[PDB]
RNA sequence: AGAAGCUAUUAAAAUCACC
RNA sequence: AUGUGAUUUUAAUAGCUUCU
């Protein structure tokens, strides 16, 4: 009875993180001592020809970008714990998410650390041109 | 195959999840997976009002990061903390209506005797969050299990009974020691009763204090040690370890009721966690005392040693010297190491195994009633804290009690206790039978020092010439009442001397 | 077209633990 | 309208290789 969702490779991962008092701050633990990335994430095929924004609701994807599904990045929707967002909503979940393709080996360590600018909706440093 | 059971959608609806708000590649539906990378069919909506109860069976701790202790541990490093072993076993429950294919914990049972019913709760996946909720479950099926047909109609939410784990655990174990130990028979769904009561972090201290931090808080973000966590729901982190890879097969109870008769009622939760606490003090403290181990200081620890080697200095020398014994025997003594050197009788070491020396060529004999009741005939036998199970009628015999519970004394396997005094002493239950050859020992103080020249006592107990006469002197007065703090120090310890049918305390009188 | 061997996908049974 | 698994078997379905 049900449908299979993990594997093998992620699960020594998955159960420490689904035990932590702080969510964020293991995984980065986890990655800097001898830690394989999360695998498994879920890719789209976009047309990989688009305007770049970080969470749209369409996959709007730049060049040098690769737009996954937003419930595959966000760490907490992952291991089923609850948000640290106000009103316990998640922002990722249902929207397609943007991670730049020189670190898209590994999403959920590109959401967990980087924040995305209010005011153009780029993610902060990595083509926010907000000078 | 390469697929765990570990976070297994359990709903029962045919189709899959959206590109989004799917959790792995796994779980979108067929429509859109093409070529492991899914496409985003503008055609097909989103559901915006669904639930799924994903199924936390399966957690795998065998993670390895630089400041996060490991949950799982070796068994030269459970042995050292003896004192926070606490057994755990969860009964469950099925998940019948909307939701197949996980076992929801009904049932948690502790060694302490403490039974704590939950409702059945899991890990619901709505739509903007985990809503951590009430599922409807059914109790398992057949007369194997007919004592959970009631309690599916009773418990508490798990916000109480998160807060009824932490105000047992802190009260059970508030002065053994400052991490606990879950010895747990099954390895899988306690693990999956555990994500619901366990948060694991980095090594942290306790809040305005100096103990290690046990306890969390997730109303306000803080840690505390053992004494402090009044109101502190979730434990932090645990120790565990799983009895099943130590070489067993078969069932629960049939490997404890082989060394056990006591325990018994299987398949109720405090008596799955009680036989699975039993067998594993057995399994690692039953074959013998193992000398290399030390142990931590409780409390108390240093004076009942010296006053139990005060009493045993006392008692063998009163009796030598009061029956004129030619020989004395000695029995369970590891080392050599003569308790009363200025004596005349001949020290022949009948030890039970030759200990890592033989300087003093110890003899190695294992009693039984049965087969020495006969062996031994001359003299007197010290079974200082030997573990036969009847003592001859000639014995100097020092048993500790075991029904007494204090903080030293922790239970253990068929009714003896285990005795964890800077060593680990597995003593077998203190029954009368064993002694139907001896007598009590009366209380008594005897020296041969010369009297010396407060408060006057008179007591004919002391053997003594100052107290003989009309005035006790102030040489021997400090040394009665010294001699009385040890014995019932002792004695409320848990001890019990026995002595054999012909001690007369007029005997030694006449010595004077 | 079949056979033989190896690795995998699904289904049924057996044994074992947990419930 | 099927409780978790693990290990064996036994059937089929895919490949990979060899032979006839
Ligand atoms: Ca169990
Ligand atoms: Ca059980
Ligand atoms: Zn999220
Ligand atoms: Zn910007
Ligand atoms: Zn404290
Ligand atoms: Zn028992
Ligand atoms: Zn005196």
């Amino acid at each position: 009875a049900g449908n299979a969702t993990e594997v093998p490779a992620n699960s020594t991962v998955l159960s420490f993180c689904a035990f932590a008092v702080d969510a964020a701050k293991a995984y980065k633990d986890y990655l800097a001592s001898g830690g394989q990335p999360i695998t498994n994430c879920v890719k789209m095929l976009c047309t990989h020809t688009g305007t770049g924004q970080a969470i749209t609701v369409t996959p709007e994807a730049n060049m040098d970008q690769e737009s996954f599904g937003g419930a595959s990045c966000c760490l907490y929707c992952r291991c089923h714990i609850d948000h640290p967002n106000p009103k316990g909503f998640c922002d990722l979940k249902g929207k397609y998410v943007q991670i730049p393709t020189t670190c898209a080996n590994d999403p959920v360590g590109f959401t967990l650390k980087n924040t995305v600018c209010t005011v153009c909706g780029m993610w902060k440093g990595y083509g926010c041109s907000c000078d | 195959e390469n697929v765990t059971g570990l976070f297994k959608d359990c709903s029962k609806v045919i189709t899959g999840l959206h590109p989004t708000q799917a959790p792995t590649h796994l779980s979108v539906d067929t429509k859109f997976k093409t070529e492991g990378l899914c496409v985003d069919i503008p055609g097909i909506p989103k559901d915006m009002t669904y639930r799924r109860l994903i199924s936390m069976m399966g957690f795998k701790m065998n993670y390895q990061v630089n400041g996060y202790p490991n949950m799982f541990i070796t068994r030269e490093e459970a042995i050292r903390h003896v004192r926070a072993w606490i057994g755990f076993d969860v009964e469950g429950c099925h998940a019948t209506r909307e939701a197949v294919g996980t076992n929801l914990p009904l049932q948690l049972g502790f060694s302490t005797g403490v039974n704590l019913v939950a409702v059945p709760t899991g890990y619901v996946d709505t739509p903007n969050n985990t809503d951590f909720s009430r599922v409807s479950a059914k109790p398992p099926p057949g007369d194997q299990f007919k004592h959970l047909i009631p309690l599916m109609y009773k418990g508490l939410p798990w916000n109480v009974v998160r807060i009824k784990i932490v105000q047992m655990l802190s009260d059970t174990l508030k002065n053994l020691s400052d991490r606990v130990v879950f010895v747990l028979w099954a390895h899988g769904f306690e693990l999956t009763s555990m994500k619901y009561f366990v948060k694991i972090g980095p090594e942290r201290t306790c809040c305005l204090c100096d103990r290690r931090a046990t306890c969390f808080s997730t109303a306000s973000d803080t840690y505390a040690c053992w004494h402090h966590s009044i109101g502190f729901d979730y434990v932090y982190n645990p120790f565990m370890i799983d009895v099943q890879q130590w070489g067993f097969t078969g069932n629960l109870q049939s490997n404890h009721d082989l060394y056990c008769q006591v325990h018994g009622n299987a398949h109720v939760a405090s008596c799955d966690a009680i036989m699975t606490r039993c067998l594993a003090v057995h399994e690692c403290f039953v074959k013998r005392v193992d000398w290399t181990i030390e142990y931590p200081i409780i409390g108390d620890e240093l004076k009942i040693n010296a006053a139990c080697r005060k009493v045993q200095h006392m008692v063998v020398k009163a009796a030598l010297l009061a029956d004129k014994f030619p020989v004395l025997h000695d029995i369970g003594n590891p080392k050599a190491i003569k308790c009363v050197p200025q004596a005349d009788v001949e020290w022949k070491f009948y030890d039970a195994q030759p200990c890592s020396d033989k300087a003093y060529k110890i003899e190695e004999l294992f009693y039984s009633y049965a087969t020495h009741s006969d062996k031994f005939t001359d003299g007197v036998c010290l079974f200082w804290n030997c573990n036969v199970d009847r003592y001859p009628a000639n014995s100097i015999v020092c048993r500790f009690d075991t029904r007494v519970l204090s903080n030293l004394n922790l239970p253990g396997c068929d009714g003896g206790s285990l005795y964890v005094n800077k060593h680990a002493f597995h003593t077998p239950a203190f029954d009368k039978s064993a002694f139907v050859n001896l007598k009590q020992l009366p209380f008594f103080y005897y020296s041969d020092s010369p009297c010396e020249s407060y408060v006057p006592l008179k007591s004919a107990t002391c053997i003594t010439r100052c107290n003989l006469g009309g005035a006790v002197c102030r040489h021997h007065a400090n040394e009665y009442r010294l001699y009385l703090d040890a014995y019932n120090m002792m004695i409320s310890a848990g001890f019990s001397l026995w002595v054999y049918k012909q001690f007369d305390t007029y005997n030694l009188w006449n010595t004077f």
